[PDB]
């Protein structure tokens, strides 16, 4: 209502243009509110590392990727253990000596 | 009895008083609030007739926006707000800017309130200037003020922690510009000046506790711990106490020689901490370490003057004089010929306190090397020619006259510089 | 408490101050009536750099509106964020300005121009303290071009230390509007020369190409164009605006900016845009916001870094994140580009580090990049206004208007002195 | 830390990475959609903060019909829409079309995407350049952006999985003129060139999967098979560990000489898997036949001068070392007298995943031999005499000179071939 009569004949002159910072929120750009507000936090710890995402991401980074290592190691070395089990004492031969 | 005075000049300065006044609040079990649930804080801390205690600050800026952080932040009801000190216009990264025009009346109010607080102390050990060559406010401001301290007070020990910067990396334009401005000011006002660089710090930060993405909270905080184990002589007990008045006794060979490398030890996370023995032998070795230094300046180039060494924990005599022999005997650290012991050792029973959120792991053993070595020369060289290369073409030298400068200071500045090159060439020379 | 004055000249400089206020609204929370809504300490914090506080909770844009013709006025007033200006900033005139220089400068500015310093100063003596003033519009028209550089050489006189920033929409190399384009151009760069401390060039042609193959829009109204302008004239100043961990104000960048006085031409980009497609595919980290801003494509100036020399280059980031990061970032495009950065400045970078991003974006990045490279956009305007004046081609109406022919050669003179010290200190060797 | 580029040229280059990408995804677990529900798909994709993971890969064609089939398939929201880079103008299966006129400014945009690509990369180990030789658009503009990396990014392997007409059958009339510039144009710019041929992979199809009609898709799937088993090292742990870098150690005794036939074992269909043992030892041996060959090229005529194995699956070095000892028996397979070795054999703990809709059966061990061998000269040979033949005519030599060609262009590309038959003689020779 408050616009004249100039320029209300067509609103498509007043469109959204939030094309800048459009980030979807399924796109790795996106940051809400409240990520967006955020202090350096000098007297809480859990203040400086909300401050401090990227360290904090950088250390479970390298924490799922050594624990993923150490499930692999873990699958494998049982592998080469059930492996490496088979030897003379295995009864591999003993149904030939029972036919025998 | 043991007051010392703290003033942090600049966003630089303010932001590493942020992480040193939380470590000495964390040290002392002051509360941000102010106040604590024998007189080891009157170092720091002067206490109320409520029980509350006020810190020996003051937090100096011509621009609002880094003191209002502090007056909004956790310490709000802990510092003085008049001793937070704001200004109305930044420096802007001019020299000039911050030492002629504008911080003319903000210098007047500081000493005013330095002078309130010195009325506050019994004893006066010094003052610990924390600002940043490299910037208006930290390097006009600081040296007006710097100047004025040295006018009035005098013989006060006053310890400038600067900030000076980095051979490659560097956040500014006209860095060299006001870092040799500054230098050429407090080359004659501050006692005991400490180096350090970004660069370097970024570098211990990123090999020692294995942050990829080191940040100025992270150095702020190593260098809070740097000065909490260079002060803690001051405030608890133990063996072999060394003092402000010593520091200078023990580490300046002459007046004009008073910069100073810093390195602390360990620097270790806690996921890397009670891996190592962390012997007094392994810390004082590692303390050593060029890669240690907080400086971007390799002491193999030149020649140690002085060394202070300041142990934290469970440190013995014994161990000391064994990690400081092995020192003397290894090839690599080389000492001036006319120094023979060059090493000034201090002991203390308390070890360093963690911050809570910190990289820093709890060690209960900790050195803090501060070393006069000729090798600083370089830095200097690098800035001297970083100026000059600017100064032919006399770059952003209008900004600089525009606030009441002349190009006779800049002169001035480069060849006091140059003089100063001369003499570490000098002094390290047989 | 380092207040600026923003003025919107011309239909252009009006309507990309209507867009900026908009976006800066939006930012600091604020709804179309005033009322703060942002539910955020810091967005109140310094709120007083831009608005003033009324009678309630409204808060008013510290933005002057000029204008010859009333119609572009009437526009903003009528759009979305129309009513948070005051009535009273909006100072018309009744004849608008045909394109001509000389009749915004001379004829018809000279009667508004006493309503607008009035309105200027109004505004500037109820600011504690004044960073300085802001002022958007577009060379290439008459009421903008014109009445923009009677105001910067009026408020240059009253206020010389404050700081001046200007937007200037310089006329666009291949694609122009207005026959008289250079004409105006070339004389509002005399101008601009004299009495603007800082100032960004921008190109509706750069804006076009940068949302055409960034963006990759298909239909972009010149709404977009000016939400681009906004976006960065907002990450100009939010270092003033939020806190810092490394702060930058105007006047610390152009201070590590300007080398010499006349040499305050800068080329200026925004970080990350990114086409709505690829929004996904895009991971935001310090060096892709990097990449993405030394690139030619992104400078909203028409000249390419490229073929001139970078003298000095700000960088303004938004968001958590590594000082380090940052500063290895820019030493290392220093290092690979060292062709492309003179050579008597060792650090051609100052880094700015903000705490808070713009809504919606993790992190963001706006770029100031004074280089030898505008040289070639005030070589092409020379090359069309010599051309035409060879043969003085609608010279008459800005004789008319009362301004002498001397005065284009002496506009041109100084454009030309300009683009010699440029290129002097493109091919500048050091020692 | 192991990112790989990859680049797709040309109708031949998009569809054989629509079969490895859809490999890829199948072997990491990776939805079509993009993300899944570690880090072993870095060397293939990046990933965002979202989750999402996108492929380091661009497809480069001067047709849009290929590209927009891509784009409307079921990986239209996996890969990066702008790294799918599509052409206006065929390049009609001219070299010169696609080199000087045509390909000029998609090079120059798959330089700005490559350069936006290789920027996200920590490391890189080289890129995988899979194009046509034998039409415009792989030949020319594939040569094109080969020069143009080699020029920019220097020392990067590039590794062209290059398929050549084959002997008899083909689909073109210029295919030997566009084979024969390509040719000259790679032979100084790839670092390994691994031969495909359309005939010796249909045989492979029509004897060992039973297929009497093979298509494009079959020979895409086999293709994208063996590239997973040679990077698979790369994305998954196993004894003896192979590198891109380490291919150019082991494979190429001299810069020239890179070229190199790929084998597959095993080609079986699930009727007739689970009726063989599979061993290592007969997988071995079945990628030795020379029917196994992806190139019509007998290895008989010529003499093998490397062989790098990569097996993948349940096998162990005792078995390896078994069945090479045996290859080195036996009297069929030929090594020059200056290579004692020439194997290098690396194992791989993850099979080959199997995809659905594919005619190969799940097998629990897998062999990739690539070989470098002089028998390769054959091929080229065939080429060199096809081309002479058109030439003397100079038949469609218009239709190249009309964007920008010379006939001197056409001479030098021949005397090259030449020289390197030449080349390939004298290596055979003793
Ligand atoms: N080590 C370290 N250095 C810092 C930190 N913050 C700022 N600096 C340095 O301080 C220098 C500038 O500090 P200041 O002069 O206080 O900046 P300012 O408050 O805006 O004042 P002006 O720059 O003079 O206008 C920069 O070059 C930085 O290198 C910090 O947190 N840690
Ligand atoms: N192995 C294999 N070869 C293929 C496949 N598709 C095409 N080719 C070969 O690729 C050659 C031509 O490829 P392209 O150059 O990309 O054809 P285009 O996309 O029309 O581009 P131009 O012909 O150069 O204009 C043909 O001679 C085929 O032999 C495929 O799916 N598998
Ligand atoms: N970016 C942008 N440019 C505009 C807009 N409106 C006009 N322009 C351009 O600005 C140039 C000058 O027009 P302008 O100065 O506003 O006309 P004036 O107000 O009568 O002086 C024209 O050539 C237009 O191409 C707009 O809304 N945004």
């Amino acid at each position: 209502t408050h616009a004249t009569g100039r320029f209300s004949r067509f609103w498509d002159r007043y469109a959204d243009t939030s094309h800048i910072t459009s980030v979807d929120p399924c796109s790795a750009s996106y940051a809400p509110s409240e990520g967006t507000y955020v202090r350096k936090g000098w007297g809480s710890g859990d203040a400086s590392s909300d401050f401090l995402t990227y360290q904090g991401a950088d250390r479970d980074q390298r924490a799922r990727q050594r624990q993923a290592v150490a499930v692999r190691t873990t699958a494998r070395s049982e592998v080469e253990a059930k492996l490496s089990g088979l030897d003379d004492a295995s009864g591999l031969d003993d149904g030939r000596l029972q036919v025998a | 009895m043991r007051e010392v005075i703290s003033i942090h000049i600049g966003q630089a300065g303010i932001q590493v008083g942020n992480a040193c006044w939380e470590l000495y609040c964390l040290e002392h079990g002051i509360q941000p609030d102010g106040q604590m649930p024998d007189d080891a804080f009157n170092t720091f801390f002067s206490e109320t007739g409520a029980g509350k205690h006020v810190p020996r600050c003051i937090f100096l800026d011509l621009e609002p926006t880094v003191v209002d952080e502090v007056r909004t932040g956790t310490y709000r009801q802990l510092f003085h707000p008049e001793q937070l000190i704001s200004g109305k216009e930044d420096a802007a990264n001019n020299f000039a800017r911050g030492h002629y025009t504008i911080g003319k009346e903000i210098v007047d109010l500081a000493l005013d309130r330095i002078r309130k607080l010195a009325d506050n102390c019994t004893g006066l050990q010094g003052f610990l200037v924390f600002n940043a060559v490299g910037g208006g406010t930290g390097s006009g401001l600081g040296s007006l003020l710097l100047e004025r301290l040295s006018v009035d007070y005098g013989k006060k020990s006053k310890l400038g922690f600067t900030v000076y910067p980095s051979p490659q990396v560097s956040t500014a334009v006209v860095e060299p510009y006001n870092s040799v401005l500054s230098t050429h000011s407090l080359l004659e006002h501050t006692d005991v000046a400490v180096m350090l660089d970004n660069e370097a710090i970024y570098d211990i930060c990123r090999r020692s506790l294995d942050i990829e993405r080191p940040t100025y909270t992270n150095l702020n905080r190593l260098i809070a711990q740097v000065i909490s184990s260079l002060t803690a002589s001051l405030r608890f007990d133990g063996a072999l106490n060394v003092d402000i008045t010593e520091f200078q006794t023990n580490l300046v060979p002459y007046p004009r020689i008073h910069f100073m490398l810093s390195s602390y030890a360990p620097i270790i996370s806690a996921e890397k901490a009670y891996h190592e023995q962390l012997s007094v032998a392994e810390i004082t070795n590692a303390a050593f370490e060029p890669a240690s230094m907080m400086v971007k300046c390799d002491p193999r180039h030149g020649k140690y003057m002085a060394c202070c060494l300041m142990y934290r924990g469970d440190v013995v005599p014994k161990d000391v004089n064994a990690s400081v022999a092995t020192i003397k005997t290894k090839r690599t650290i080389q000492f001036v010929d006319w120094c023979p012991t060059g090493f000034k050792c201090g002991i203390n029973y308390q070890p360093p306190t963690v911050v809570p959120g910190g990289d820093l792991a709890k060690v209960q053993r900790a050195v803090c090397m501060i070393s006069n070595s000729t090798a600083i020369g370089e830095i200097f060289s690098r800035l001297d020619h970083k100026f000059d290369l600017m100064y032919a073409k006399r770059a952003f030298v209008h900004w600089y006259v525009g606030e009441g400068m002349e190009e006779g200071e800049f002169s001035e500045a480069r060849e006091d510089l140059a003089a100063l090159e001369k003499d570490f060439e000098e002094v390290g020379a047989e | 408490m380092r207040e600026i004055v923003h003025i919107q000249g011309g239909q252009c400089g009006n309507q990309i101050g209507a867009k900026f206020w908009e976006v800066v609204s939006d930012e600091h929370g604020i709804d179309p009536t005033g009322t703060y809504h942002g539910d955020s300490d810091l967005q109140l914090e310094r709120i007083n750099v831009y608005f003033n506080e009324a009678t309630g909770g409204r808060y008013v844009p510290r933005a002057i509106l000029m204008d010859l013709e009333p119609g572009t006025m009437d526009s903003v007033r009528s759009g979305p964020y129309g009513q948070i200006f005051r009535p009273d900033n909006f100072v018309f005139g009744q004849t608008g300005a045909g394109n001509n220089w000389a009749k915004g400068h001379y004829t018809e500015g000279a009667e508004l121009i006493d309503s607008v310093l009035d309105v200027v100063r109004k505004e500037a003596e109820s600011c504690d303290c004044l960073q300085g003033f802001q002022v958007c519009h577009s060379l290439g028209g008459g009421t903008g071009s014109g009445m923009g550089t009677l105001l910067i050489s009026k408020i240059r006189e009253e206020y010389p230390d404050r700081m001046m920033l200007t937007f200037s929409v310089v006329p666009s190399p291949k694609v122009s509007d207005t026959v008289v384009e250079p004409y105006n151009a070339t004389l509002s760069v005399h101008q601009l020369v004299e009495n603007a401390d800082e100032c960004m060039v921008l190109d509706n042609e750069a804006l076009y190409d940068i949302c055409f193959r960034t963006l990759k829009l298909t239909t972009p109204t010149f709404g977009d164009l000016n939400h681009l302008i906004s976006a960065v004239m907002s990450g100009i100043t939010c270092c003033l605006r939020f806190p810092g961990q490394l702060n930058a104000d105007l006047r610390k960048l152009a201070v590590n900016l300007i080398p010499f006085p006349r040499l305050h031409f800068f080329m200026v980009g925004f970080t990350p845009l990114t086409s709505r497609g690829s929004q996904q595919y895009r991971a935001l980290t310090v060096p892709e916001l990097t990449q993405q801003m030394w690139d030619a494509k992104n400078m909203m100036c028409a000249a390419d870094p490229r073929h001139g020399r970078y003298l000095t280059a700000s960088a303004l980031f938004r968001g958590r994140m590594s000082t380090k990061e940052v500063d290895e970032q820019m030493l290392n495009v220093q290092n690979k580009n060292s062709s492309y950065f003179v050579e008597w400045i060792p650090n051609n970078v100052k880094s700015s580090v903000c705490d808070i991003p713009p809504k919606g974006l993790k992190m963001s990045a706006t770029f100031i990049g004074n280089s030898t490279a505008i040289q070639e956009m005030f070589k092409r305007v020379s090359e069309q206004f010599t051309a035409m004046f060879r043969r003085k081609a609608f010279l008459h109406w800005y004789t008319g208007e009362g301004m002498d022919e001397m005065e284009f050669t002496e506009a041109e003179s100084n454009m030309n002195d300009l683009v010699s010290e440029y290129q002097q200190y493109q091919d500048a060797s050091a020692e």
